[PDB]
């Protein structure tokens, strides 16, 4: 009830700039080396093979060696999400152009591959099926408007549940006092349940990011 | 991308990302710091050394704590700290620029 | 700088895609149950 | 064949034990290996190619 | 030198600093001289306002709450989990072995 | 915890106040030491451990800046 704060999304507030963030994922990699895998190469591995399984009732002939491209766009939207909720990180996800890298060149892969191998269906996917003419030509338009600007919204959609969820944990730590023992109880039993909440959607947005991409490589 | 040249697979083995595969250096721990100065100027810094060197000293810390058979989470919390602890002083600039006292 | 943030996740998507590419166990499950199948016999003169 | 049978027998007896052998190891001594002309696949398996 | 792994990995105090520090110290300030450094610096970074006790602390106590019970709770279980399908790699591996002299 | 309290009894004891010559006489061996040698001659993973217990007696003066003030959160 006291204040807030915001602007945890500044690239370059020191010399060796923000870019790094993006960066410590690549340390969490498993770097496999025995014939016997560790501990947590064979958790890391179950889970892909885990998820490749799932992803296998909706792979498609088109998407035919394109699953490691989805997993590892799973993979890097989950350490992007994780890691953006540790405190002293800058949310990356914040920052419009890592979800423009998310988003918008993988969806122009997917509707000029769809343009150039089936035509009349990427256009017939514009339309509702068995829709009857005098129904049509609205129903065209605003799905045109829909698939040009979905991605856009997935996108969006990426950054506004780590935006939200790290507006809210500054929010609830600005209010805080460490004096009182009362309030400073109150405010981490109240993150910790913001926690579980902003840990649960972001493996959940991940996940069905992947199931959007699966689809939509399919076709 | 590929294996060092100075590894020999005849002489050391099968290779080994945590070993150095060069010359046998004297390591900076037992230099009387006499030799301080020489150890340091005889150490190349190129970005191809440095670079090999991070990697070297990476897979020693998984030979380390990752690597053995029954790996716990210290690996993984000591990431996580180590990165926490690089990032607050690289956003050292926005964060003392609020502080809590005014004198201090 | 957006061109360079850019470059930097799509290079990170790369070499997470490689590390995912190579992250897998080997397994070998070929005995030699088909050799015991190979047995070569003499045709008999009768 | 039974000198063939024996030298494969050989081959196992002075093969490392696969409790402590590097993945490097591995793939010397059994050379199906992987590479840069080789069948792509998102677990690289002994068939996961073709399934069809 | 023959790489050989070994089965447990180093030892650990704190959940996560290395033990190769704490007994770093012993042979000249013994078993107490890295606590009495670890309190004096974090005393030292909170006094001198060098650590910002921003709003973001508090999520870096909820973090280490939840982390904490989180580990403790179920890190027996995945542990296992995890041994058991190590176990039953190593029984392919050693079944194949057999049942290629055989 | 009780072991942890049992081995600060042990180390964390004041000095003996008569050692006032006994650390004289290191301080001026140390003071010997100082415009002739004995740190060019020690190993830097020992000199890196010598300057870190002068980081851990250096603390104390800080922990004691913070008990002159009374709290030790920030000045109250
Ligand atoms: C819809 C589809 C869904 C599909 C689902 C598919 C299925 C799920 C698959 C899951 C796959 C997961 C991915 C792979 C993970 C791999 C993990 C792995 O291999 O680990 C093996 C691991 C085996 O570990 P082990 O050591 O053998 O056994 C663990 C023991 O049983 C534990 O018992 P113990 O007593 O031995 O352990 C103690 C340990 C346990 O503690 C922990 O593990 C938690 C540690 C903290 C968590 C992280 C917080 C770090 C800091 C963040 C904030 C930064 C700000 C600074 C600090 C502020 C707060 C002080 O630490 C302590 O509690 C004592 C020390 C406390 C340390 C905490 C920090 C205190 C700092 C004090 C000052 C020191 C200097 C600080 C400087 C900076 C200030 O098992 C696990 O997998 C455990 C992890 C499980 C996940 C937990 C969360 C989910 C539940
Ligand atoms: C830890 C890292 C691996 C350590 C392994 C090791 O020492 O042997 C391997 C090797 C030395 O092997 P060696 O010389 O043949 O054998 C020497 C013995 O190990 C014996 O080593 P030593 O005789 O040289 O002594 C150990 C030495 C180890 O050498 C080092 O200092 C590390 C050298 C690598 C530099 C970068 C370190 C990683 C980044 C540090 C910042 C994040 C730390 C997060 C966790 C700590 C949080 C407090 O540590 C020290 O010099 C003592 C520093 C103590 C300062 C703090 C005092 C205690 C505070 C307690 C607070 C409690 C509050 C409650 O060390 C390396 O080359 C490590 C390379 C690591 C590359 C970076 C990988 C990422 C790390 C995580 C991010």
């Amino acid at each position: 009830m006291m204040a807030s704060l915001f602007s945890v999304f500044d690239p370059t507030s020191s010399f060796l700039s923000n870019w790094l963030s993006m960066l410590i994922p690549l340390l969490f990699m498993v770097m496999s080396f025995w014939l016997i895998p560790s501990r947590p190469q064979f958790l890391a591995k179950s889970v892909l093979m885990g998820l490749n399984r799932e992803m296998s009732l909706l792979m498609g002939p088109a998407s035919f060696g394109a699953n490691i491209l989805v997993i590892a766009l799973f993979l890097f939207i989950l350490f992007n999400n994780f890691i953006g909720l540790f405190p002293y990180i800058f949310t990356a996800t914040s920052h419009l152009a890592v979800t423009l890298s998310l988003a918008v060149p993988l969806w122009i892969s997917f509707i000029l591959y769809t343009w150039i191998k089936e035509t009349t269906n990427a256009l017939a996917h514009l339309v509702p099926l068995g829709t009857p003419a005098p129904l049509m030509p609205f129903m065209v338009l605003m799905e045109i408007i829909s698939n040009m600007i979905r991605p856009i919204t997935l996108s969006v959609r990426l950054a506004a549940n780590m935006i939200a969820g790290h507006l809210l944990l500054t929010l609830l730590g600005a209010q805080g006092t460490l004096e009182n023992l009362y309030v400073t109880s109150i405010v981490v039993f109240s993150q910790i349940i913001l926690l579980m909440l902003e840990f649960s959607v972001a493996i959940i947005q991940s996940y069905v990011f992947m199931t959007l991409m699966t689809l939509y490589a399919s076709e | 991308g590929d294996y060092p040249a100075e590894y020999n697979p005849k002489v050391h083995g099968p290779y080994d990302p945590a070993r150095f595969y060069g010359k046998a250096d004297v390591p900076l721990g037992q230099v009387k710091l006499g030799e301080l100065s020489q150890w340091l100027g005889r150490r190349n810094k190129n970005p191809q050394a440095v670079a090999a060197a991070v990697s070297r000293g990476w897979w020693r810390w998984q030979h380390k704590y990752v690597l053995p058979r029954k790996g716990g989470i210290a690996p993984y919390i000591q990431l996580i700290v180590g990165c926490s602890i690089f990032f607050y002083a690289i956003n050292y600039g926005k964060m003392v620029a609020h502080r809590q006292r005014k004198y201090h | 700088p957006w061109i360079m943030v850019f470059l930097v996740s799509m290079a990170l998507l790369w070499a997470i895609m490689t590390m995912v590419f190579f992250l897998y166990q080997p397994r070998s499950v070929s005995s030699a149950k088909g050799f015991s199948d190979r047995t070569v016999y003499l045709n008999w003169k009768w | 064949r039974i000198e063939n049978y024996k030298a494969e027998l050989g081959k196992l007896g002075q093969m490392i034990p696969f409790e402590h052998m590097t993945l490097e190891d591995f793939f010397e001594a059994f050379p199906e290996k992987v590479l840069n002309p080789d069948p792509p696949s998102p677990n690289v398996k002994k068939k996961p190619f073709k399934n069809n | 030198p023959r790489p050989l792994r070994p089965v447990n990995p180093g030892k650990v105090r704190v959940g996560f600093v290395p033990e190769e520090w704490f007994t770093f110290f012993y042979n000249k300030t013994g078993v107490t001289g890295p606590y009495v450094l670890g309190a004096g610096a974090l005393t030292f970074l909170l006094s001198k306002e060098i650590y910002v006790v921003e709003h973001e602390f508090y999520t870096g106590v909820a973090i280490a709450i939840m982390g904490t019970y989180g580990v403790k709770k179920f890190g027996k279980q995945i542990a296992d989990y995890a041994d058991k399908g190590i176990g039953e790699i190593e029984q392919s591996f050693k079944e194949y072995q057999d049942s290629s002299k055989i | 915890l009780a072991t942890f309290l049992k081995y600060a009894k042990v180390e964390l004891t004041p000095p003996g106040p008569a050692d006032v010559p006994k650390i004289q006489e290191g301080i001026q061996n140390l003071i010997h030491s100082a415009k002739t040698g004995k740190w060019k001659q020690v190993s830097v993973r020992e000199a890196w451990l010598n300057t870190l217990i002068v980081t851990e007696i250096a603390m104390w003066f800080f922990v004691g800046e913070c008990i002159g003030k009374g709290s030790v959160i920030g000045y109250r």
